[PDB]
């Protein structure tokens, strides 16, 4: 299925383009490792987001440890603390993983949706007051 | 590293 | 998935007109434990199979433990060794189990047509006896 | 019980 991205070795293959390679700390092995897929785009070619709490992060520098990173950014994503390997989860507990997946990207969307909102709201409340000034 |  | 014959509720649910219900030791719950689908036709009303091994199974008496049949009739399938719950199998396991399935449902229709080339053969063999007696 |  596409419970792919629980593979590492998937998110490893994600990273094709991306440009830190040996020699540095966030390489695509660790950044796989930490749960992360390359998204880049045009503004953020360096763009990563974790598959599993969907926290994007970018402007990564040569000694960044992904894991840290991280768990900096997004300190409550289960993923961080899965100390198994993939083959080694009970199903309930890939079960249990997946449908947290799941609220994760809920809260995600809701995020941007309240982002995005708010970035109106401003403009409008803006507006609204020079009309009250009279 | 920084957010989006 | 159609990996629902994995769970007992599934296997359960197809027994909606098995006919052997409660005061019989071959009880729905009973068999559905034991890893066996009603497959009802109308020579075989009772018929039943094993989901994982494929080993089809009628006449059954009230008497019967299914999983004592099982054990007798087919006593190599690696159903009845998995002494664990499905959720508290391991991702690895399941998959190995999964494979153990594929391989015997190879097993499965390898014997029907084997067996059907038996059937002509022998027909045949018996034919060109009669011709070979001059 | 008994074989197909
Ligand atoms: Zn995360
Ligand atoms: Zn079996």
């Amino acid at each position: 299925p596409a419970w792919q991205p629980f593979l590492k070795d998937h998110r490893i293959s994600t990273f094709k383009n991306w440009p830190f390679l040996e020699g540095c700390a966030c390489t695509p092995e660790r950044m796989a490792e930490a749960g992360f897929i390359h998204c880049p785009t045009e503004n953020e070619p360096d763009l990563a987001q974790c598959f599993f709490c969907f926290k994007e992060l970018e402007g990564w520098e040569p000694d960044d440890d992904p894991i840290e990173e991280h768990k900096k950014h997004s300190s409550g994503c289960a993923f961080l603390s899965v100390k198994k390997q993939f083959e080694e989860l009970t199903l309930g507990e890939f079960l249990k993983l997946d449908r947290e997946r799941a609220k994760n990207k809920i809260a995600k969307e809701t995020n941007n949706k309240k982002k995005e909102f708010e970035e109106t709201a401003k403009k409008v409340r803006r507006a609204i007051e020079q009309l009250a000034a009279m | 590293a920084r957010t989006k």
